[PDB]
């Protein structure tokens, strides 16, 4: 009884950045995101399951959603997705489209257009009820260089306030 | 080394898909799973993946161009090849100083 | 000559249509040899503007 | 469903499932020496 | 001329058909290797599942099980739980669905022999107490004693005994599709037990007395039963030799169970007939 | 079975252009279209069927349509136009009308007005459904001469290309 303050609901892996290691290639190092296997006393190694937010995030950047309907046609093939989309319930798509912006002049316009992409597909983070106010502050214009921190806000697993304007995220268990 | 097709089929394709879809089109890039598919190239996959990796990547840089198959198959299973990085074979100036100016392949029809 | 050596048979394994007690063995008795080195654009085509020239 | 197959080499892709024989009794030799007691195997049958 | 074949109606005459090129494949087909790595073509497209798709190599250990080769440089992802749901599936495929597809046609049972036979109400006719007496003086499993004959039940080896309940079955299957009572059929009926019926008699009977045939045997070889997918029939011997497997003296040397269900079956198919022997010997291989 | 795919519609006779050889008359060289009879290895001629969509669009330019009514009207029986368009379903017309332009000066507007017509007219091959971007770059006016380079855009006989704004129009197996 008394004890049940803590919820039975486990969380399964978790893609972590730079859990596969750096891949340095003379114009920076990048990340390689992956899953990160904790060892234990006696062999019996197992995934880790942190930062659950930070995996929908990495999940959904690093995925690329489906084109657009054009004269031209894709290939049967290349149209991205997943056609695990077919099942859901919640009538989304899963993905995001940072890599399929329609390339043109003026580096300012193609921030705005990046920067509107990047807020829609992160949304979704909001839509699951895993976050509540994730939010991007893309500003650079440089040659092409370009800096896009994000923030993910979140909550704690015991509701500690009251009276809020919203509505508790609905897996708020995640820890977001 | 083990390529099953005869490599001046394939070889062929890429320039005739080059020279006839960039007629007034000179900028698009030959590449990609759609406008770089060389549909007339039939193999039936392979255990070993060719190139691995490490040497795709060491081929990326030394401006070569590699083809890959499309759709992951398995084993045997007809497949179709397509282009990546469509570049040309240059990588330093005539002062021997590192470029990229001409190394897309669109950007020496551009020149022209 | 020299650029078959992957030969892609159906004889060694139990896809279900196998004559069964049959086998193939690949060889390359001989080999390739001397190729053409024409060395001669300047006469065959100078001022007779190309776009792609394709190399086999 | 089609397999390769190289030059020298024998159809399916470069893999072999082994062997393991595993003898036991040893055959018998005459140009090895034996003691009393020991243990040969000729035509199938154990002396 | 034609050339005729046996078949359920006598002897016929057979053709081949044009190879038309729609068959789907079977299940000879499917192996843990070819479709480990097909199942990583289920998984979505973009820079986190661009690389760990291409450097998905597949390997084969011992016991079969197509596994992944965790080289020295690997990155865990899903990729390799894609090609474990593969393998599976082609493990609980060829354990699962070969089988008990296997088992439904009495041309191709491996393991559910016994059970056919049970479908088929077979009962043997030398191996009952109260045998019918025509059915000779004493049987060649029957030994004797002061009060009469006694019948010794067999345990036959287990694949001799599987070799031999596959071909009755095939034979029942084949005789309850209606034969005609003549000789060719009779004979093609009973060819899986390695069997034939020939007559003894030359001039035109019909007009005398015992029309015998004698029961001669076609092989000295069961084909057996492969439970694999791809390969042969191993075949077994159709006898037992009496001393090895340490039966009573009176015996016969060699017994032969294919001849006695044989002989069975077609004492059963003849029996309105009114004057009809069949002059069993001692077959040695 | 597996080696269906074939369509097994066939092609009936096609118009070709230079047919029947070309008409010099000092100011040019014209085409004089008709039909083209192959031979064989052993006699036995046959008319060819290749070329099906530029048959078709010769079939329309070079067949005079039914005039509009006019105030004094026409002779019974130059009144253009082809009495078996009384049976087809599709309710169109059959034929074109750049021969009946009525002709003005400032040639410029004649130009209009030819493009205008061409363009009506060819049309009806993407209504039929046997191309799907017909277009025209009649541009000159000279003394009189005038350009009118036509394109036809075709398709294959297998769909390659997946996700279309349009359909696969509705005679694709003409190859177009």
């Amino acid at each position: 009884c008394t004890v049940d303050v803590a919820d039975r609901r486990k969380r399964f892996w978790t893609t972590q950045i730079a859990a596969c290691g750096t891949s340095s290639d003379d114009c920076g190092d990048c990340a390689r995101p992956g899953l990160q296997l904790m060892c234990n006393g006696q062999g019996q190694v197992t995934v880790s399951t942190d930062n659950y937010a930070v995996g929908l995030a990495l999940n959904i950047l690093l995925t690329d959603a489906s084109k657009a309907d054009t004269g031209c046609g894709w290939t049967p093939g290349n149209r991205g997705g997943f056609w695990g989309d077919s099942f859901r319930s919640d009538n989304l798509r899963s993905g995001s489209k940072i890599r399929q912006v329609p390339t043109r002049t003026s580096m300012r316009e193609t921030v705005s257009l990046i920067r509107a992409y990047a807020l829609d597909d992160l949304k979704k983070l909001v839509t699951y009820g895993v976050a509540k106010s994730v939010d991007v502050d893309l500003t650079y214009r440089g040659s092409n260089k370009i800096d896009m921190t994000v923030i993910i806000q979140g909550v704690d697993g015991n509701e500690s306030r009251v009276g809020l304007t919203g509505e508790r995220i609905s897996n708020a268990w995640v820890w977001s | 080394t083990t390529y099953p097709v005869l490599p001046y089929l394939t070889n062929a394709a890429y320039g005739a898909l080059s020279a006839c879809s960039t007629c007034n089109n000179p900028e698009l890039n030959i590449q990609g799973q759609t406008f770089g598919l060389l549909s007339c190239i039939n193999m039936p996959e392979s255990c070993t993946p060719g190139w691995t990796f490490g040497e795709v990547t060491q081929l990326q840089a030394n401006g070569f161009v590699v083809s890959g198959p499309s759709t992951t198959s398995g084993q045997g299973n007809y497949t179709s090849p397509y282009i990546y990085n469509d570049v040309t074979n240059y990588l330093r100036d005539e002062k021997n100083r590192p470029n990229a100016t001409f190394r897309d392949a669109s950007s020496r029809r551009l020149a022209a | 000559g020299n650029h078959l050596s992957v030969i892609y048979t159906n004889l060694g394994s139990c896809t279900s249509v196998t004559p069964e007690g049959v086998t193939v063995t690949f060889a390359q008795t001989t080999a390739g040899s001397v190729n053409p080195t024409p060395n001669d654009y300047a006469t065959v085509v100078n001022e007779c503007c190309f776009a792609v020239y394709v190399l086999s | 469903k089609l397999r390769p197959l190289q030059v020298g080499g024998v159809p399916g892709c470069a893999n072999i499932p082994g062997g393991e024989d595993c003898q036991c009794w040893p055959e018998w030799t005459a140009d090895n020496g034996y003691f009393f007691g020991d243990v040969v195997q000729q035509g199938g049958v154990l002396y | 001329m034609n050339v005729l074949i046996p078949g359920i109606d006598g002897m016929v005459s057979a053709g081949t058909l044009e190879y038309t090129g729609c068959c789907p494949p079977s299940f000879a087909d499917v192996d843990e290797c070819t479709l480990a790595t097909a199942f990583v073509g289920l998984l979505p497209s973009g820079p986190l599942w661009d690389r760990p798709k291409y450097e998905a190599i597949t390997t084969i250990t011992e016991a079969g099980n197509c596994a992944a080769c965790w080289t020295t440089d690997h990155c865990p992802t899903l990729v390799d739980y894609a090609v474990n749901v593969g393998a599976r599936l082609a493990s609980v495929i060829e354990r699962t669905i070969w089988p008990a597809v296997r088992e439904s046609d009495p041309f191709t049972a491996v393991t559910s022999t016994a059970d056919w036979l049970n479908r088929f109400d077979w009962v043997n006719c030398f191996e009952t107490s109260c045998r019918s007496k025509e059915l000779g003086e004493k049987t060649p499993i029957e030994y004797m004693t002061d009060c009469g004959p006694v019948y010794v039940k067999i345990t036959y080896p287990p694949s001799l005994q599987q070799a031999f309940e596959s071909a009755l079955i095939k034979s029942l299957e084949r005789l309850s599709m209606g034969i005609i009572k003549n000789l060719a059929a009779i004979n093609f009926v009973i060819e899986p037990l390695k069997v034939r019926v020939v007559p003894v008699d030359t001039t035109d009977a019909c007009e005398n007395e015992t029309l015998c045939v004698v029961l001669e045997k076609t092989s000295d070889f069961f084909d057996g039963v492969n439970a694999n997918t791809c390969g042969i029939p191993t075949p077994v011997a159709a006898y037992i030799d009496r001393d090895v497997m340490q039966l009573p003296s009176d015996l016969d040397k060699y017994i032969w169970p294919g001849h006695m269900a044989a002989e069975c079956i077609v004492r059963s198919l003849l029996s309105h007939v009114s004057r009809f022997c069949l002059i069993r010997t001692e077959q040695a291989p």
